[PDB]
């Protein structure tokens, strides 16, 4: 019953400062050693640091040493970490986990470290021969910020063959992705096709119905 | 830090085949602190071995660790479904604390060679008006994850200019699929007229061509 | 490991 809740997502200018929280939930009637473990885009896991049971003592990875304070708080079993400085290169996924091994974790909270401000996307169609029958149409969801958008298709009715990219960040400083889905081209007069963007950061959500050109 | 390395870095097996990963530490090993994670695609990494060979509380059976000085290894003795992932080995330490993940390793679902379907989007009228143009090739439900995508405008071969993306390999068919991103003003758009994108894969005898040419 | 862990840490209390 050893669970982690940890704080939601960030967004920081650089050169600010992020405090993150992590907190026990179920079994928290120990107290348990915490560390502080963070994941870049399309990088492995790198740890950064840990705090004992008691709070009384930390070790933090050379690498952060000077940028970064671990606290806890016993009367709310609540471990906090603070990042100084912030870096482009800091923008990724900030996990807490538990006990000797990392032996359970947080779900993982998203820190972006950016200049650019909120931002809704732009939805554009992808509009629609093939040698089976088969036709490719889709979403364009360009210059959007921060991450995660959600797309679904036609209220979530089409899954089937659906691909929706990993976004890429673009020198723009904004993201932008495309989803994609194979029909019968037969089906481009009878079905309709609609995919659903939704930006939570800018509570923009966007329905973009999409047809032959 | 530790310095460790992981062989191979993709390894490509079907269910039911047993899977052997390796770490390798450059100097040996201390008191065989060597430990090994599972990670999935939007998930926490999964603690499953400690000290090199004990499993952590709740692991499978078929998971198993062993190893001592520089080399170490993590067993699946048969692979289910549920344990393509990416595996990551870990050294730790006490004096100072100190814990090191590894490069990682992909298990991925091997399968027949599938050859890519391509298609190629003009920008939308939509988009035109708001001065930008992006033109998206599709690579569609290929294996093996490896291809090459060459951008060609009026016939002259373009370089630097584009952004990919792969999606995870697919838990049905277990293909991979990219997109390929030209952006441009629409001025810059406007200068040319025939846009092509030319995939070269595997599956592929020659190399495939899409194209369109701005205006029809 | 445990062990050692806590050690570290024996002058903090």
């Amino acid at each position: 019953q050893l669970q982690l809740v940890q704080s939601g997502a960030e967004v920081k200018k650089p050169g600010a400062s992020v405090k993150l929280s992590c907190k026990a939930s179920g079994n928290t009637f120990t107290s348990h050693y915490i560390h502080w473990v963070r994941q870049a885009p399309g990088q492995g896991p790198e740890w950064m640091g840990i705090i004992n049971p008691s709070g009384s003592g930390t070790r933090y990875a050379q690498k952060f040493q000077g940028r970064v304070t671990m606290t806890r708080d016993t009367s709310t079993s609540t471990v906090y970490m603070e990042l100084v400085s912030l870096r482009f290169e800091d923008t990724a996924v900030y996990y807490c986990a538990g006990d000797y091994y990392l032996d359970y974790w947080g779900q993982g909270t998203l820190v972006t470290v950016s200049s650019a401000s909120t931002k809704g996307p732009s939805v554009f169609p992808l509009a629609p021969s093939t040698s089976g029958g088969t036709a490719a149409l889709g979403c364009l969801v360009k210059d959007y910020f921060p991450e995660p958008v959600t797309v679904s298709w036609n209220s979530g009715a089409l899954t089937s063959g659906v691909h929706t990219f990993p976004a890429v960040l673009q020198s723009s400083g904004l993201y932008s992705l495309s989803s994609v889905v194979t029909v019968p081209s037969s089906s481009l007069g009878t079905q309709t096709y609609i995919c659903n963007v939704n930006h939570k950061p800018s509570n923009t959500k966007v329905d973009k119905k999409v047809e032959p050109k | 830090e530790f310095v460790l390395t992981q062989s191979p870095g993709t390894l490509s097996l079907s269910p039911g085949e047993r899977a052997t990963l390796s770490c390798r530490a450059s100097q040996s090993v201390t008191s065989n602190y060597l430990a090994w994670y599972q990670q999935k695609p939007g998930q926490a990494p999964r603690l499953l071995i400690f000290g090199a060979s004990s499993r952590a509380t709740g692991i499978p059976d078929r998971f198993s660790g062993s190893g001592s000085g520089t080399d170490f290894t993590l067993t699946i003795s048969r692979l289910e479904p549920e344990d393509f992932a990416v595996y990551y080995c870990q050294q730790y330490g006490s004096s100072p604390p100190m814990y090191t993940f590894g490069p990682g390793t992909k298990v991925e679902i091997k399968r027949t060679v599938a050859a890519p379907s391509v298609f190629i989007f003009p920008p939308s009228d939509e988009q035109l008006k708001s001065g930008t143009a992006s033109v998206v090739c599709l690579l569609n439900n290929f294996y093996p994850r490896e291809a090459k995508v060459q951008w060609k405008v009026d016939n002259a071969l373009q370089s630097g200019n584009s952004q990919e993306s792969v999606t995870e390999q697919d838990s049905k068919d277990s293909t991979y699929s990219l997109s390929s991103t030209l952006t441009l003003s629409k001025a810059d758009y406007e200068k040319h007229k025939v846009y092509a994108c030319e995939v070269t894969h595997q599956g592929l005898s020659s190399p495939v061509t899409k194209s369109f040419n701005r205006g029809e | 490991f445990k062990e050692e862990l806590d050690k570290y840490f024996k002058n903090h209390t």
